[PDB]
This record gives C-alpha cells, sequence and structure tokens, in this order.
C-alpha cells in the first residue's frame, strides 16, 4: 500500500501573499516512462473535488498559473502564488502509480482578513432565529436574552465556512421554544445586538 | 462531460443498494469510472475502478466484499452496489471519469448522499423569516439529507432528534 501524508492538516496565509502544502509518498511516484503519477485536486466548499495539478506541475485547463507544482520523488509541494479568496478549501494529494490509489488527508487553506463585526438580524416565530453574518475572526458568541433573562437551553448553532468572496466567517442561531414572554434579544461578543418584542 | 448521479438514497441497514452514474458529453468507453468514498467532513477514499471499453475491474481490498463495479455501455451507464450497509457505509459517494490515456483529464460527478438507517423519510417544512435587508427562510423537519435551497448564506443542517433543520439568509 502506497500511503501519502499531507502532515498539514491546514494552513492559513494573508491574501496576496504566497504558501505552499506539502504532500510525501512512503514510495517514489517516478515511473519509467518518465512520468510522476501525482495528482492534487481541489475540493471548494461545498463542491465536489476538481483537478487542479498533474503529472510534475502540469495545470488543469482553467486553472490560474498563480498555482504551481514541485517535488523529488517523494516529496512534494504545491505552491500558490498570490493567494485569492475565491483559493478556500482543502487541497488533496493523490498517487495513481500502484492499485490501490489512495488519497493523502487533505490540508485546509484558510485566509487572514481584517477584523470584522458581525450584522446581525433577529426573526420572531415556533422558532426564534438570529444570523451574525459576515464577521471574521471565526471565533465568535451569541447570547439569547428572553424578557432580560439570559436564555441558554433550547440553543442549535451552525456555522458557514470561510467566506469565497471576502473571507468572512457566518453563524445561524435558533432559540426553539414551547409553541408568555416578551423581549427575544439576540447579541454578538459597545456590543452589537437585537431584539424584539 | 456530465455524469449525474441522485442527490440521495436512503438505505435500510443490512440491506443493499445500486448507485448509478450517467455519462455523456463525452466517448464513454474511452474513459475508466472509478468511485470515491466521503464520509461527512472526512477525507477522499478509492473504492475501485472499471473500464468500460474492456470491462476490467480494480477494486481497493477494503471494499472488495462491499462493492460490485458494472457498467452498461448502452445506457452510458456505471453502477457501483454496495452490500449489507451499516451506519459505517453513510457517506457521500463520487463517481469519477479519466480519460485512458490523457493524464489531465478527470471529471467529478456531484456524488450522491447515502444514508444508512431504520427511520423513516420526511419531507421539510419550510418557513418565512421576513426583517422584523435581510430575509430569511427556515427548512425545519426533514430527512434525510439533503436539501436544496436557492434564491447569500445557507448554513449545515443540524440535528435535532432524528430530524435536520437548517435556515438560510438573503441580503439585499
Ligand atoms: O502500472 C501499473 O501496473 C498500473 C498502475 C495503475 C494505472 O494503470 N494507472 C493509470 C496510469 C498509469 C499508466 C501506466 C503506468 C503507471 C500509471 P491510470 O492513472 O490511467 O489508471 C486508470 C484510472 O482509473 N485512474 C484514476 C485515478 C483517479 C482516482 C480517483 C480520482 C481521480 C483519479
Amino acid at each position: 500500500d502506497i500511503v501519502m501524508t499531507q502532515a498539514a492538516p491546514s494552513v492559513s496565509v494573508t491574501p496576496g501573499e504566497s504558501v505552499s502544502i506539502s504532500c510525501r509518498s512512503s514510495k517514489s511516484l517516478l515511473h519509467s516512462n518518465g512520468n510522476t503519477y501525482l495528482y492534487w485536486f481541489l475540493q471548494r466548499p461545498g463542491q465536489s473535488p476538481q483537478l487542479l495539478i498533474y503529472r510534475m506541475s502540469n495545470l488543469a485547463s482553467g486553472v490560474p498559473d498563480r498555482f504551481s507544482g514541485s517535488g523529488s520523488g517523494t516529496a512534494f509541494t504545491l505552491r500558490i502564488s498570490r493567494v485569492e479568496a475565491e483559493d478556500v478549501g482543502v487541497y488533496y494529494c493523490l498517487q495513481h502509480l500502484e492499485y490501490p490509489f489512495t488519497f493523502g488527508a487533505g490540508t485546509k487553506l484558510e485566509l487572514k482578513r481584517a477584523d470584522a463585526a458581525p450584522t446581525v438580524s433577529i426573526f420572531p416565530p415556533a422558532s426564534v432565529v438570529c444570523f451574525l453574518n459576515n464577521f471574521y475572526p471565526k471565533d465568535i458568541n451569541v447570547k439569547w436574552k428572553i424578557d432580560g433573562s439570559e436564555r441558554q437551553n433550547g440553543v442549535l448553532n451552525s456555522w458557514t465556512d470561510q467566506d469565497s468572496k471576502d473571507s468572512t466567517y457566518s453563524m445561524s442561531s435558533t432559540l426553539t421554544l414551547t409553541k408568555r414572554h416578551n423581549s427575544y434579544t439576540c447579541e454578538a461578543t459597545s456590543p452589537i445586538v437585537k431584539s424584539f418584542n | 462531460v456530465q455524469l449525474q448521479q441522485p442527490g440521495a438514497e436512503l438505505v435500510k441497514p443490512g440491506a443493499s443498494v445500486k448507485l448509478s452514474c450517467k455519462a455523456s458529453g463525452y466517448t464513454f468507453t474511452s474513459n475508466w469510472i472509478n468511485w470515491v468514498k466521503q464520509r461527512p467532513g472526512q477525507g477522499l477514499e478509492w473504492i475501485g475502478n472499471i473500464y468500460p471499453d474492456s470491462y476490467r475491474t480494480n477494486y481497493n481490498e477494503k471494499f472488495k466484499r462491499k462493492a460490485t463495479l458494472t457498467v452498461d455501455t448502452s445506457s452510458s451507464t456505471a453502477y457501483m452496489q454496495l452490500s449489507s450497509l451499516t451506519s459505517d457505509d453513510s457517506a457521500v459517494y463520487y463517481c469519477v471519469r479519466k480519460h485512458y490515456s490523457y493524464d489531465g483529464v478527470v471529471y467529478w460527478g456531484q456524488g450522491t448522499l447515502v444514508t444508512v438507517s431504520a427511520a423513516k423519510t420526511t419531507a421539510p417544512s419550510v418557513y418565512p423569516l421576513a426583517p422584523v435587508v435581510t430575509l430569511g427562510c427556515l427548512v425545519k423537519g426533514y430527512f434525510p439529507e439533503p436539501v436544496t435551497l436557492t434564491w447569500v448564506h445557507t448554513f449545515p443542517a443540524v440535528l435535532q432528534s432524528d430530524l435536520y433543520t437548517l435556515s438560510s439568509s438573503v441580503t439585499v
């Protein structure tokens, strides 16, 4: 079994700058015919994988020359030139020199951007939902309060992956209740707050 | 170049399932058809392939007694049968085409999400979410995944007791 290792589960880079992603194989991928059987795929948020680089460093149709590949025989590197917001996703290497074909564990690319505050929207009913959109960084908290009382139970949150246009993150928070109170408020991490009656 | 695959398949544990991949927009017998597994939030795994021209097959040992690849050349359709499913079998399965000769020609289908459980189908129950600008939509109480939504930010489905709840927002 040829093992493929991508040691970094993720890597952070500032837009406009460059970054490289490593992949190592337990057996050389170079063949007698003089060709290296290594593939690099990118899987964007919510999409199926797609070819990026084949053989040494051949670029797939439509791939910006900003990408390029290199590497010895068991050591390979995928390098992206001037990282753009649209580059967010997980990069996978793959050998097809020997059966069974095998994938690297994948490396998530993350973008470092300017701090940003969330745009909050609250929506009444039998559940109350709140959106904390386009903020940065990813680590943000939400607080719920009913008639001033800070409710905790009955909340389920959900985050999106880094935005491909602006690199911000967004979150949704739902407060579910028994289909006898007046002030419903949603606030983040002066504070950013939204309520209704 | 097209590889159509059904959105999902709810399967009862112990039972088997047969997944389809309809090719179109290229010479079917000229490309190998590969199948790949991806568990929700995890990496990728090669299951096996088949070359429609000769009917030759290759199987990852791990799935030798689990999958069976067949191709119907008269319908440009490829198939993969998965036998006696367990919970571990719940994942998205992609058929992928790769030219027998040219190397830079690899193309991935949209994938089929297989859900292995005894539970029963349940359509959603969409909802409003109008400003007490940003409009919302609350798709609640469906099963299994996935659901489609178009008009933004459509958030990952959340599981609330054998039921998935999702929401999306629109900002004009
Ligand atoms: O050389 C051997 O003994 C066979 C090695 C496997 C093989 O035939 N690979 C072929 C290339 C090759 C040819 C000659 C020598 C080495 C490699 P191949 O890459 O065309 O294999 C056919 C195939 O179905 N490849 C799919 C690879 C792939 C898997 C998953 C997602 C995307 C792509």
